[PDB]
């Protein structure tokens, strides 16, 4: 299935992480196509600066066979 | 659901339009809304004092709760009980703004007895402290100048009635 | 008044000892404790000599310790109650120091002391820390300070003073995730008392064994157990993509969810709603908060399948807020975050490892039926309602497939029963009566078919009562009582039965109707518990309802049932509930005018 | 239906249908032709049976709500008479009065008391309808229909 | 319970009319199958125990269900199975003579799957046994009346299933 | 078992077991050694009591489906005799006829009538096994086994 | 009502053989623990009311579960709690004497959790009362019979928890 | 909850210092703790061999491993083995704690409902756990085997 290689840093603005709830924000992550719209919207909702979006798997203009 | 949305939903489920009894009740709620917002403001300004002093008065009248047998003995349980007091005060203030106990129905009485029986929390000191909170908000509302203390009487009584047992 | 979500047995941890913390760690890693955890336990049990004797000497000299314990306050100005609480607090602090010394952990001190700065009136905090320092000095004064465990007592007193000097620590907040989700607050004392849960974070540069530990914890979160030892966890492409620099823990959680292993475990044996609840456990670490959350999930599954539900759970705001990108989901229970009362019963039955043992979806039933009136149910739950067949005491087992909906009925509450009298007619219900159907023999047989819903074997015949009734020595009522006091009746309806279930089924066989409420059921249960089986049989036969309905010469017959009984007795539906619409016209087929 | 009475009689005492129940069954399944003919005749002349019953009913007892001038009340009365003689046809076909009972004469009294129509007026109208059923049917068919008309008469 | 005349009457009554022509020839079909239905009921009533004997001998005997650990071990369990078969055959006779499967709905197949699953009575073997009973009754009543009673037996099997 | 009868007798009157019931319990747990000995002896010689029972049961009443030439029916008869002597051993260990009744002698009549084997020939075969149980067991043990064999004779 | 004898017979009977040597060792164990089980049951019968008095004294009194608004308030509820405690004592004794807890499993623990959740009876509190009863019987009997009956007391708690 | 937690819970519920009998109970726990730990280590190093021997002596060549049994269908066998490992390791947890609370909170609650829903024989489970008690006894020694068979018997009590 066609994948997105996405690097983004999503900051927290509504919670203070005490010592363990802190995880990371600068993630590079392979994203499936059918979820990337919702992941882009989610990390835009939380307030993340998306610095790098490329097509990891699949080609451009695929009429079929892309999944 | 506040009074408005509850009454509207009832008439929706029976299919009637608004009759004059509903218009009178809605106008009554809209007139009482100034007092309701005033009480919400005083509550938001003195909530920590009200909840904590009600806990203190309850532990004075019910002495056993801070004694070692009681389920508010240590400061962990003491802080948990005072946080429950803040919970009751906050959702009773929500119901005071709304004028309806739906908020209490879905967010206070949705399993409170099950939790308090699972943890061994005594029900009747909880409702006694709820009544101390109600008398406290009643008296500083009367000092504030609100003659009608009927509105602030109802959410604490509803929580007490739904939580308490049957003697 | 409202239906019950269940009050499960909960053990809230007030602190941690040394053995409890080590066993908690080993348990939360799903392994035997290892050599360093072994050294933890064995070294603490080695110091147990010194710890127990420290507690011995402190408890022995406690009176003088608190007698010895800035501007010193006046007794008369402070108050008698406040002086009493000062002395009580001081003895309490010393007791908790000895508790910590024996337990080997200052978790009890730190949990119970850290947020005490303003609980104590905070104008006497200088007096409080001076008194605690003087207790430290005295406790060390009669416990020789050269190189002994007086260093330990100094450290524990120092930890107590350091916890007490910590000012207002912020309560933890479980913020509401939607308009239907209530936000919750959480004291830090309750957070620090709660059992430590490992936070398995997978970074791309971790060693292999740490990565495999994170994989195993991902299996334990999602598949509820370690599947890596089995060859079913052959997911070499997802694991391999996860280990190196790509395919992070969120993508791996999604790949675990959409795998056919997860479908075989938590989607194939379940209906959609129970599957949604289990997915909520396995991908967010918590159960359904509210009904509207379940509406969202159920509609989404209905138009897009369960894999899209997994995609939506792991793609949600709450998932990235708690578990982010590379943190394994963890179960969010009692001390981990603040708990809601709304889903207390279902979520504590869901976090338990026996959550797949329940098939009927616990969250939706509780959430929906709280917003509904009381159900038609036996007062001691639905397991006490037998199956309305001709014979056989068929009750729902509490353990085999628990489909339990607990409900509190009042003492005066009465069950609505569907009577056969108002229904049907007469000469339609007087065919099932069998008074004095005039032959004696038929009346013996019908009294059997009431007492035991089918005709019984010869060894179960009460032939002496047959001879008595054929001779006219006893009437029909006494014969029915003798059949209900026969041994085979006791075996059929009293021995292999829960006692209130036994009482209810004997009431249904001897009265022809279910009980109404806690009046009747309470009286029968009290009778059969303080007096026994034959006493209940005699009290049911001599019950006024038996005399009003069945008199003395009439065999008992079924008169009332539960509405579920008629729903069983109409599998094609009820007769005429609204006029049918045979040959209707719908839009589209009409529009092609 | 009489088949249902035979089965519930064979049932409720846990036994197969006795030879005598089968004998009544063969008698009924051979009288079914006459029952079908009676029902067809009743369905054919229902309208005029109701009109003539209303004629005799309004002649003999005119102090009823049906002839108080309101056309809707007498439309309801016309339809009630038609429904009752339809139930008579149903009980004719079924061989027993159970259709008549379970459809029209179980809670009949409280029904008409809620509708405030006096019981004896309904009984008078049913006597009229019984006479109309006599006048349009042969003697055997008149007896078969009049048994169920008497069943209604008892029920009021 | 309901029969063929009763359910035709009730559908027509729900529509608010008399027996229409289609229900009329359905009632003629009933009124001309009645004599063979009564004779088939009489022949079943003459040989009920023999039918259960052949049924158990051909479907349940000489299996693990009758050996130790099986459902028909411990003789009173065998008797309970035999009495359940008597019930199935008697109520199939009731549904055949009635002409409707209603009596099976209100007195046999209600809660029966729940009852058998509660007792551990295997339901697939019970379906096999009821269809064996169908073969036994098809054997010596003939095809036609055997087909008529096997319809209600298959309804029993569907209700168990 | 005798214990289960003592508990169920203590039950159904909502009272703790009497001194008499517990006295019977002490006597029984003393006799348990002899009862285990009887069970071991029966389990040791099951094969030969079944063989000799078949021998004399065919020598007395040959008009049975057993010796009708089908060796499968002989195997079934041998297995039934073995199961019933095993049930007697179970009653010996339990000290009550509860294993004999609950597994063996509640549905005797429906089972063997469905099986078409006539009842009293099984009664004869059980007399035959009773005489063999006399022939191989000591007198107290023989009487203890004889109680349950007579219970079997009552059952058929 | 199943006991250690009847459980042994039923596992031997489901397989279809006689009781084997290890089962006979278990049978000997029951046959030689019978005397102390009877002596313990006689002592429990003599002192059951004293047990329940002591049990409620050390576990259920002087907590606000007993004061107003408790589950032990409204004196019929106190009598109900005492009557339930008597039933747990009697049925733990019945399970102890017979050797297996089948009477507990079939008479008490099947649906008592649903009943106590329906009445609002605090389940953790009644578990605490059962183990207080276990400790009381431990105190007035000794170790051996004490642990033998505390086995089934802990079984009651497991059926509750 | 270990033995220390239950002891301090009683003492704090009655609101006193640790009493001499309570200190004596802690003494028995603390100075039997070294043999408890040693038993824990060798139970950790030999858990697989114990489970093997216990299935061999209690659960093999009965008709529950045969067709139609509960340990037919190899995945059910692996589930059976894993249940035995869970019972061994949680009895070890309780042995190190000195209290049966980890059993009551993580094993015995949830187990009877699961086994009765899945159709698992309770009797075969208890005979397997008692075989485990015998095997650990044989490979450990009478005292350590008795101290861990107390918790194995608690698990059998909850079944
Ligand atoms: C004083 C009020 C009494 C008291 C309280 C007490 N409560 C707990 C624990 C909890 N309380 C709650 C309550 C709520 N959750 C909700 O969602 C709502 C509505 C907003 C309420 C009221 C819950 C869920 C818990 C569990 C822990 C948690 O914080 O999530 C305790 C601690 C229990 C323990 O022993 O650990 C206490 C002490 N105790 C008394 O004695 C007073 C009568
Ligand atoms: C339609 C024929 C009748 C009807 C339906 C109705 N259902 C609901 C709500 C729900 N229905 C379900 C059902 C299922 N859960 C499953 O897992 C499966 C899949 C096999 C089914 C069929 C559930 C869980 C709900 C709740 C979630 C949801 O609302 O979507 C409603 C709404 C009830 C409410 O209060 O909103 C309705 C109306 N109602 C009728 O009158 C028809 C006869
Ligand atoms: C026989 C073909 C199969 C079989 C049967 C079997 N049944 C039982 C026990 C019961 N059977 C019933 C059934 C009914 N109750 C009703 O009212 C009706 C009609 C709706 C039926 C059919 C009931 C209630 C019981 C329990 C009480 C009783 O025995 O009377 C058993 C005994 C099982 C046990 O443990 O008691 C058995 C063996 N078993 C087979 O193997 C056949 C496939
Ligand atoms: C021998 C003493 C008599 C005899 C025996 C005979 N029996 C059968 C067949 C069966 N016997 C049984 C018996 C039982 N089932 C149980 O659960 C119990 C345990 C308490 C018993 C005793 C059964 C069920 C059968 C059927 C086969 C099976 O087990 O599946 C036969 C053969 C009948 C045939 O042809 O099917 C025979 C011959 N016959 C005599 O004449 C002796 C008096
Ligand atoms: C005083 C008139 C008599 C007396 C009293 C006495 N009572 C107790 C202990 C208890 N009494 C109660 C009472 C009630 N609970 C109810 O629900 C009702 C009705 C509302 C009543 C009256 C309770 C609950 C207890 C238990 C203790 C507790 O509250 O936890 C004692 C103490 C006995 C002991 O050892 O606990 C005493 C002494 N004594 C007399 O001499 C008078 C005749
Ligand atoms: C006592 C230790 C605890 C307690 C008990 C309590 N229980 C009830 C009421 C009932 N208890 C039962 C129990 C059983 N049913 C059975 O068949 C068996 C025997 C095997 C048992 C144990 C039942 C059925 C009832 C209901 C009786 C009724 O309908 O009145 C109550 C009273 C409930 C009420 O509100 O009246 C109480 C108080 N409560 C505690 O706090 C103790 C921890
Ligand atoms: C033969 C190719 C190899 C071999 C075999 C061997 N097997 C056993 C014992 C058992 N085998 C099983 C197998 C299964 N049970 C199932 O349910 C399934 C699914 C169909 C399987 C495959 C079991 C459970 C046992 C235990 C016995 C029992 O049934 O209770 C043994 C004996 C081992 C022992 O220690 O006794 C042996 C020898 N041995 C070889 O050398 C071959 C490679
Ligand atoms: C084996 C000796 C016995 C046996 C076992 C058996 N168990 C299952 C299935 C499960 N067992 C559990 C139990 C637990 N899981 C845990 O994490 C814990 C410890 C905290 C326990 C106690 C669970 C939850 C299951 C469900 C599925 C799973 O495999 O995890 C099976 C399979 C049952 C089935 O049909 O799926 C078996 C065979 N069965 C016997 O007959 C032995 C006596
Ligand atoms: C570590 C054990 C522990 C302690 C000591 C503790 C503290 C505590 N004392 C408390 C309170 C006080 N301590 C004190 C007194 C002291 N506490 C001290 O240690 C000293 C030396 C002083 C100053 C003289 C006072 C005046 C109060 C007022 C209580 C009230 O507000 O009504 C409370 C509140 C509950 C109660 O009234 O019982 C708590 C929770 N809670 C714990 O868990
Ligand atoms: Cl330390």
């Amino acid at each position: 299935m066609r994948m997105f290689r996405v690097t983004a840093c999503v900051p927290s603005q509504t919670r203070i992480r005490t010592q363990r709830e802190l995880q990371n924000t600068y993630f590079t992550k392979l994203v499936p196509y059918d979820n990337w719209f919702k992941e882009q919207q989610r990390i835009q909702k939380m307030g993340g600066t998306i610095v790098k979006v490329e097509l990891a798997t699949g080609r451009r203009g695929a009429n079929t066979g892309l999944a | 659901r506040d009074t408005v949305t509850s009454l509207i939903s009832n008439y929706d489920t029976t299919g009637r339009y608004l009759d004059r009894d509903a218009i009178d009740s809605l106008q009554s709620y809209f007139i009482t809304g100034a007092n309701r917002v005033k009480v919400a403001a005083m509550i938001s300004a003195n909530a920590a004092e009200i909840s904590r002093e009600a806990g203190k008065k309850l532990f004075e009248v019910v002495p056993e709760l801070i004694r070692p047998g009681g389920n508010a003995y240590t400061t962990r349980r003491y802080a948990a009980c005072l946080r429950d007091m803040d919970y009751y005060l906050r959702y009773s203030s929500y119901a005071l703004v709304a004028g309806n106990n739906d908020v209490l129905m879905e967010r206070v009485l949705q399993g409170l007895r099950e939790t308090y029986n699972s943890l061994g929390v005594p029900i009747a000191p909880t409702v006694q402290g709820i009544q101390i909170m109600k008398e406290m908000v009643k008296e500083r509302a009367s000092d504030m100048g609100v003659d009608d203390t009927s509105f602030i009487d109802q959410p604490f009584d509803f929580i007490s009635r739904e939580v308490s047992e049957i003697s | 008044d409202r239906t019950n979500g269940g009050s499960p047995v909960v053990h809230p941890q007030q602190y941690h000892t040394v053995p409890t913390a080590v066993i908690n760690g080993a348990h939360q890693r799903d392994r035997y404790p290892n050599h360093s955890e072994m050294q933890t336990l064995s070294t603490f049990l080695r110091t147990g000599l010194q710890r127990l004797e420290i507690a011995q000497t402190l408890a022995q000299h406690a009176n003088e310790i608190v007698a010895a314990g800035f501007q010193a306050i006046n007794i008369a100005d402070y108050g008698a109650v406040r002086m009493k609480r000062s002395m009580r607090d001081l003895g309490w602090f010393l007791r908790y120091i000895t508790y910590a010394v024996v337990a080997g952990d200052t978790s009890i001190i730190t949990v119970n002391t850290r947020g005490l700065r303003g609980i104590i009136p905070e104008d006497v905090t200088v007096a409080t820390t001076v008194a605690l320092q003087e207790m430290q000095w005295k406790s060390l004064s009669f416990f020789p300070v050269d190189s002994a465990a007086a260093a330990l007592v100094r450290r524990y007193f120092d930890v107590l003073i350091a916890d007490y000097q910590v000012e207002k620590p912020s309560d933890r907040y479980r913020t509401g995730v939607s308009k239907h989700d209530q936000g919750l607050s959480f004291p830090e004392s309750y957070e620090d008392s709660g059992c430590a849960i490992p936070r398995w974070v997978m970074k791309p540069t971790l060693p292999d064994s740490e990565k495999d530990a994170v994989i195993r914890a991902a299996y334990r979160q999602v598949f509820e157990r370690d599947i890596s030892g089995l060859g079913t966890a052959e997911l070499t492409q997802p694991i391999s993509q996860l280990k190196g620099e790509d395919g992070s823990m969120e993508l791996f959680i999604r790949q675990l969810g959409k795998s056919r292993l997860y479908r075989q475990l938590f989607y194939e044996p379940y209906m959609i709603s129970r599957s949604i609840e289990l997915a909520c456990r396995h991908f967010l670490g918590r159960g359904l908060s509210c009904m509207e959350e379940f509406q969202r999930y159920f509609e989404l599954v209905a138009d897009q399948g369960f894999s899209a539900l997994v995609d939506a759970l792991v793609s949600s705001q709450e998932y990235a807020d708690y578990f982010g990108a590379e943190t394994v989901p963890y179960i969010r229970g009692l001390g981990i975050e603040a708990q809601a009362c709304r889903n207390w019963g279902p979520q504590l039955d869901l976090f338990k490892y026996s959550a797949p043992a329940r098939k009927v979806p616990q969250f939706v039933t509780a959430f929906a039926s709280y917003r509904q009136p009381l159900p038609n149910q036996h007062p001691y739950g639905m397991g006490n309602d037998p199956l309305e067949t001709q014979f056989g005491a068929i009750f729902p087992h509490e353990t085999t497939n628990p489909a339990a909906q607990p409900v509190h009925f009042s003492e005066d509450s009465r069950r609505i029963l569907v009577g056969h009298a108002h229904r049907k007619s007469h000469a339609e219900i007087s065919q099932q009566i069998f008074s004095l159907q005039h032959s004696v023999e038929s009346v013996i047989l019908a009294a059997y078919r009431q007492v035991f819903g089918c005709e019984v074997l010869g060894s179960q015949r009460h032939q002496a009562a047959e001879t008595q009734l054929k001779g006219g020595l006893i009437t029909v009522r006494e014969f029915v009582r003798q059949l209900a006091k026969s041994r085979s009746f006791r075996q059929a309806y009293w021995e292999n039965l829960y006692m209130t279930k036994a009482a209810e089924i004997i009431h249904r066989r001897l009265l022809g109707r279910p009980t109404y409420g806690r009046r009747e059921t309470s009286k029968y249960y009290d009778i059969c518990g303080r007096q026994g089986f034959y006493a209940l049989v005699d009290a049911l036969i001599d019950s006024d309802d038996y005399r009003t309905a069945f008199g003395e010469n009439t065999v008992p017959y079924e008169r009332y049932v539960t509405p579920r009984g008629l729903a069983l007795r109409s599998p094609k539906g009820p007769v005429a509930i609204s006029k049918l619409r045979d040959n209707p016209h719908t839009v589209g087929e009409y529009m092609m005018r | 239906s009489l088949v249902t009475e035979l089965i519930l009689s064979a049932d409720s005492e846990a036994r197969y249908p006795a030879p005598k129940e089968l004998r009544i069954f063969q008698d009924f399944v051979k009288t079914g032709e006459q029952r079908v003919r009676i029902a067809k005749a009743l369905a054919a002349n229902e309208e005029r049976i109701v009109q003539n019953g209303s004629q005799k009913f309004w002649e003999r007892c005119p102090n009823t709500p049906s002839n108080s001038g309101v056309d809707r009340k007498t439309a309801s009365c016309q339809r009630d008479q038609g429904w009752y003689v339809r139930l008579i046809a149903y009980s004719i076909l079924a061989g027993s009065e159970r259709p008549l009972e379970d459809i029209g004469t179980v809670g009949i009294k409280e029904m008409y008391n809620n509708l405030e129509i006096p019981i004896r007026n309904i009984a008078e109208c049913m006597r009229c309808l019984k006479e109309e059923a006599m006048a349009v049917l042969s003697d055997e068919d008149a007896q078969e229909v009049a048994a169920y008309f008497d069943l209604i008469i008892q029920s009021l | 319970m309901q029969d063929a005349i009763t359910t035709l009457i009730n559908t027509s009554d729900a529509q608010g009319k008399y027996l229409d022509d289609s229900s009329l020839d359905t009632l003629q079909e009933y009124f001309r199958s009645g004599d063979l239905r009564a004779k088939a009921a009489m022949t079943i009533s003459a040989n009920a125990s023999t039918i259960v004997t052949k049924t158990v001998a051909k479907s349940l005997l000489y299996t693990d269900i009758t050996g130790p650990g099986g459902n028909m071990y411990t003789c009173r369990r065998y008797a309970a199975c035999i009495r359940d078969m008597d019930f199935f055959l008697r109520y199939g006779t009731y549904a055949m003579l009635a002409g409707d499967a209603s009596i099976l709905d209100e007195r046999v197949l209600n809660g029966l799957k729940e009852t058998y699953n509660s007792l551990g009575v295997p339901v697939g073997a019970t379906i096999r046994a009821v269809q064996a009973m169908k073969e036994v009754v098809n054997d010596m009543l003939g095809a036609e009346a055997g087909k008529e009673v096997g319809y209600y037996f298959d309804h029993i099997c569907s209700g168990l299933s």
